């Protein structure tokens, strides 16, 4: 239970404190009513029946205690859960943006993805459904044997020697179903990721014909999923028996012991009869546990999820913030290292890039300037080596005032599901009408308006998937112009792009009146027309540097690039 | 709906049934036999006449709990190989579907159908016709056996009973439409979730936590579970307080105590209700608990016949080699909402066909019509003569490889991204591949070589993966061609080297292309220009040019 208590906000620890408390005193309550049977019963069956009325009103006072403080343990169960739901939610929400880009492996996504799924009623009524009703069943036979003490030691001991049974059978049933269980849910995990590929890359698998659950790899993690769920269901069998043959020698302790004293006249019949009920209350919480006891697992695995997605390491972010209130600042590299694990991607790049002035970066694929957009976005950190934005170091800078010193235009145009207009209104939520349309017109995301039937009201699919390669390209370009950073980084931004939105686009990225400086990322000639310098981006190295024209003219790796 | 998925389960739910009424009167079978040896003991009689029955019926109590805890194991079973079975079929017709269905409905939402939909069935199958008949049988037998033991206090027993249905029927009345959209929010909020993750540089440069909609979502989410939780929560709590043992052994025992000291009921009278009594709670608590569940499952039931009983990319009966022709085809991704306009067009072998225009002009959906992801809305595709809608997927996409746009690759090793239509194949025939890809050379320099696993994070730069999907598509093999707007992130060099491959490899065959970069598309044989869904003009580059049409604008605009 360590691992739910870390969890619970600081500031909702008084609650936790009183839920416990409550759930003892409901537990003993509950005792002490199953015992104060046998007293009624005695006195009910007695000579002068009217000493049962006493016994009538402890049973009543304690009845109403009992009612009284399951409505309070209800009340804080279902806070608590509620508490740390939002809580734990909203720290990974926080959390994640901060998260290293090289957290995101896919089985970390996959935990990430399972926590954030967590976020349904099982986890958040957790305390209600499972804590309660477990820590209620496991305590209840021990306080109705400690309650026991007080009409009969034996009795109360064999009631306790169940008791120990109990948690044995309890200790043992979870050690058992313990890999089965890990297990089954590895083979879940991997089963949801596989359905998402599935529907995302339905077009690729259906084109290679390994949609077919006999082909696919959705279906091999189907056969996986079963596979583990049917060995856990058998490592359960062990776990049921368990439990129930703790309940027969529970049983049989205290019917025994219990036939035992009134064989010695040290129990009355009528007291026998009032232990057949308190044997009934004493039984019951047998088969509670072993059909509670399945759920730990689950649990625990959810919790852990949560607890490791909380642990994640986050990048650096220190307090600084740029001097001159929105300048277009000089970009600059010092010495920059870094590498994607042990691939060295960048080994000593050094470059000054002006204020305000257009740069372009060029090279063939896998040179590494895609990796030089991100460092400069804050995207990545260096390994070695600093990124100074307007000569402050960017792993120094405010996270906050970070990301809006930067606006970039990924390789990659992701759109979120929603409408086109909604995608646009990322750069600045707040922009007025008029700059939405400005943006729009530069990137000639309005050519979309007029054409598609909804206008940007259009409901866009997962990504872009609703709208041409070329129209989730506008829309992105539009969501970067918009917003007014003073950078801007452009990355293959004309890729699905024709001619004349091609053209039209770059001359818009020069023509924005925004001062900012503009970094390019390029695999087109026409696409950098505009552009002051060049950057001759090859293996991790600017071998090449300088402007289109003296470039062209030198016959350097820029003509050669682009003959 | 819920009925017929549900029909293969009719006899084992039935046996289901059948088998808890018998357990739950073994369950109330000791409690009888201890009433009656506690009345003959009480009565004086010789205790030599129930030593036998007394152990008996004291080894019998909890026997029918066992019974249960079988019952519910086997059911458990019978759920699984049902769901596993369940998710095969959805994951069969998910696989015939047209992909307007996926774009339409997203990623998060399919997750949902096959596992939450299917998994939300658990309650129905392995515990809501074991539930119901308990609470059915149980209860009135028990109030049945005291009512014709005493009356008087069978009628308090009545009063914790109508209020328990009175709760129940209040929390369903209340959580009915909760629970009707509850799955709507868990299928948003998972699909926003996938969009928080997959698009978290787009969450980090603009906006950050703060301002993202998954945050939005996750608020709103949150009050509805407040809202749907805290009174369901609530009178769940009251109905177990209603029924609980203790709860009836109090009402007995406040009903039966003043009529046992007045001279009105015997003391040995009582023990019916303070043996029986307080069994038949926690039967009616089942099923208390269980119709949300019984919601849950017929809702999820309904949503999966749905998808199941939806329409299909079926084959047709109707039933030059290398050949494909476009026959007066007509699209509509949506209800009079035309992309593609009366386009007749004819692929033929050892020729290369160039595809250009406008950006949102057609061509992405004419090559995906021509990979049947959707069926023409007018006229006919016909492979090799053949009808696509008379092919089957195996014998279309046999023919038939695809570039597509979106370089979409698979969580699993370079090695298995190319080779994905044909993963027996050799690794010398995925080398070979990716050298035409030319991607071996990338791949070479990877830690493990070809076995480097490519998921999320894991990945490439762009024109990387557009080679290994390119490499996919060589190692396919097939005798048509169609590119996707190939080459797209790939350097003059890599998109040279690229495009001798491929003009190596498709010499006689049928060659598709969609380009944007006109300069790669000048030797083309016949150059067809698609705008605004419909083919404007078709020539050679020269004849294109001196026409002095769209393609003459695009070829000025580009220089
Ligand atoms: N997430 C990643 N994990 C590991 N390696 C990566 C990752 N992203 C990129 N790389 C590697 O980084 C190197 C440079 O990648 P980068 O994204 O900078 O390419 P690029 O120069 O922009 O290429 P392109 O012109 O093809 O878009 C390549 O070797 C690529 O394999
Ligand atoms: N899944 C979809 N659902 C609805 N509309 C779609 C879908 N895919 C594409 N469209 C619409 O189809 C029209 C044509 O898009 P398409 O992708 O076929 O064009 P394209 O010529 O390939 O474009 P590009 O040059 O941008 O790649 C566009 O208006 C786009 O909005
Ligand atoms: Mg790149
Ligand atoms: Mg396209």
């Amino acid at each position: 239970i360590r691992t739910l208590l870390r969890l619970v906000p600081a500031e909702k620890r008084g609650a936790v404190a009183g839920y416990a408390v409550l759930t003892l005193l409901s537990v003993l309550l509950r005792a002490v009513g199953a015992v104060l049977l046998i007293p009624l019963l005695a006195a009910l069956f007695s000579d002068t029946p009217s000493d049962a009325w006493l016994w009538l009103g402890w049973l009543t006072a304690v009845t109403l205690a009992g009612w009284v403080t399951d409505t309070n343990t209800a009340r804080l169960g279902f806070d608590l859960g509620f508490a740390v739901l939002s809580r734990t939610q909203h720290d990974m929400a926080d959390r994640l943006p901060n998260v290293a880009m090289s957290w995101f492996t896919p089985d970390n996504t996959a935990t990430a993805r399972q926590a954030i799924a967590a976020t349904g009623p099982e986890l958040a009524g957790l305390v209600v459904n499972l804590l309660t009703p477990l820590i209620g069943a496991a305590l209840l036979p021990a306080a109705i044997g400690v309650a026991l003490l007080f009409v009969s030691v034996p009795l109360g001991l064999a009631a306790l020697a169940g008791v120990a049974v109990l948690f044995g059978a309890l200790a043992l049933s979870g050690r058992l179903s313990r890999a089965a269980d890990k297990v089954a849910g590895e083979t879940n995990s991997a089963f949801t990721e596989r359905i998402i590929e599935f529907a995302r890359t339905q077009q690729a698998l259906r084109a290679a014909r390994r949609v077919e659950p006999a082909r696919s790899q959705v279906g091999s993690a189907l056969a996986a999923q079963h596979g583990a769920g049917l060995r856990l269901l058998t490592m359960q069998i062990p776990g049921q028996v368990l439990f129930s043959l703790a309940g027969r020698v529970a049983l049989i302790g205290f019917a025994g012991m219990a036939v035992w004293l009134t064989v010695r006249g040290q129990l009355g019949v009528p007291e026998a009869i009032a232990l057949i009920v308190v044997l009934v209350r004493y039984l019951e919480p047998f088969a509670a546990i072993a059909d509670l006891a399945p759920a730990l697992e689950t649990t625990r695995a959810t919790l852990n999820r949560i607890q490791a997605v909380l642990d994640a390491p986050t990048l650096p972010a220190g307090r600084r913030r740029l001097d001159r209130t929105g300048a277009a600042p000089s970009i600059e590299f010092d010495d920059v290292r870094f590498s994607y694990g042990d691939e060295v991607v960048l080994d000593g790049v050094s470059f000054t890039l002006r204020p305000g002035n257009t740069t372009a970066i060029v090279g063939p694929s896998g040179s590494g300037k895609t990796t030089i957009l991100s460092l400069i976005a804050g995207l990545q950190q260096p390994a070695s080596g600093r990124v100074l934005l307007d000569g402050v170091d960017v792993t120094t800078l405010d996270p906050e005032a970070r990301r809006a010193a930067v606006s970039v235009v990924f390789q990659h145009p992701y759109l979120f599901d929603g409408t086109l207009r909604d995608n646009v209104l990322v750069g600045d939520p707040e922009a007025d009408p008029d700059d939405v349309t400005a943006a729009m017109r530069l990137a000639r995301v309005d050519e979309l308006l007029d054409r598609l039937p909804d206008g940007d009201a259009t409901v866009v699919g997962e990504g872009g998937t609703a709208l041409s390669g070329g129209e989730r390209q506008r829309v992105s370009i539009a969501r970067a112009l918009l917003k007014p950073a003073p950078v801007l980084l452009v990355d293959q931004a004309t890729s699905a792009l024709d001619n004349a939105n091609e053209a039209a686009v770059v001359d818009a990225l020069t023509a924005d009146p925004r001062p900012r400086t503009r970094v390019i990322v390029a695999h087109r000639l026409a696409s950098i027309r505009h552009a002051d310098r060049v950057l001759f981006v090859e293996a991790g190295r600017v071998v090449e540097d300088g402007a289109i024209d003296e470039l062209l003219a030198a016959g350097g790796r820029f003509a050669q690039f682009w003959a | 709906a819920g009925s017929r998925l549900l029909a293969p389960l009719k006899k084992p739910l039935i046996v289901s049934g059948v088998l808890q009424a018998l357990i739950t009167l073994i369950e109330l079978a000791p409690f009888v036999l201890l009433v009656e040896l506690a009345r003959l003991l009480l009565g004086g009689a010789e205790a030599e006449r129930l030593w036998t029955l007394g152990l008996t019926a004291v080894s019998l109590i909890g026997l029918g709990a066992v019974l249960a805890a079988a019952m519910t194991l086997w059911l458990h079973r019978v759920d699984a190989r049902f769901a596993h079975e369940l998710r095969g079929r959805l994951l069969t017709k998910l696989s015939r579907l047209p992909l307007g269905w996926f774009t339409r409905r997203g990623s998060a939402s399919t997750k949902q159908l096959v596992q939450d939909d299917t998994l939300a069935l658990h309650y129905l199958i392995t515990h809501a016709i074991p539930d119901a008949v308990a609470a059915v049988v149980a209860p009135v037998a028990v109030l049945v056996y005291l009512f014709v033991a005493d009356w008087r206090v069978a009628l308090v027993l009545f009063i914790p009973v109508l209020v328990y249905l009175v709760l129940m029927s209040v929390m369903t009345i209340q959580s009915g439409s909760k629970i009707a959209q509850a799955p709507r929010w868990a299928e948003r909020m998972g699909g926003e979730a996938g969009a928080f993750l997959e698009g978290q540089p787009v969450i980090r440069i603009f906006g950050g936590a703060a301002a993202s909609r998954f945050r939005r979502r996750l608020d709103d989410y949150i009050d509805f579970l407040v809202s749907w939780q805290r009174p369901f929560v609530g009178k769940k709590t009251l109905m177990d307080l209603v029924t609980r043992p203790a709860t009836f052994l109090w009402i007995i025992l406040v009903a039966g105590v003043p009529l046992v000291v007045t001279g009105r009921m015997d003391p040995v009278n009582l023990l019916p209700f303070l043996l029986l009594g307080t069994t038949f709670g926690a039967r009616l608590l089942g099923i208390g608990y269980g119709l949300s569940g019984i919601q849950t499952g017929m809702l999820a039931a309904r949503r999966i016949q749905t998808v199941l009983d939806e329409p299909e990319l079926v084959v047709r009966d109707r039933t030059r080699p290398g050949t494909v022709e476009l026959d007066r085809v007509s699209f509509e991704y949506r209800p009079g909402v035309p992309v593609i306009r009366d386009v007749t067009l004819t692929l033929r072998p050892g020729t290369v066909t160039a595809l250009v225009g406008p950006s949102g002009s057609g061509k992405s959906t004419l090559a995906a019509l021509v990979a049947r992801f959707h069926d023409v809305t007018q006229g006919a595709i016909r492979v090799d003569g053949r009808d696509i809608r008379t092919l089957t997927a195996d014998e279309l996409y046999r023919r038939v490889g695809f570039v597509l746009q979106d370089a979409q690759l698979v969580h699993g090793s370079v090695a298995e991204n190319i080779a994905l239509a044909e993963p027996d194949a050799g690794l010398e025939r995925i080398r070979t591949a990716a050298r035409d890809a030319q991607i071996h050379d990338r791949i070479t320099r990877m830690p493990d070589g070809y076995d480097s696993v490519l998921g999320a994070g894991s990945a490439l730069s762009g024109g990387e993966r557009q080679r290994v999907t390119i490499a996919r598509a060589i190692l396919a093999d097939t005798p048509v061609l169609v590119l996707d707007q190939a080459t797209a992130f790939a350097d003059p060099e890599s998109e040279y080297l690229v495009q001798q491959a491929i003009n190596r490899l498709t010499r006689d065959r049928t060659v598709l292309v969609i380009a944007h970069r006109l300069h790669t598309i000048t030797h083309a044989d016949q150059i067809v220009v698609l705008d605004d869904g419909r083919i404007v003009e078709v020539g050679t580059h020269d004849e294109l040019l001196a026409a002095g049409g769209r393609y003459r604008g695009l070829w000025d605009s580009g220089r």
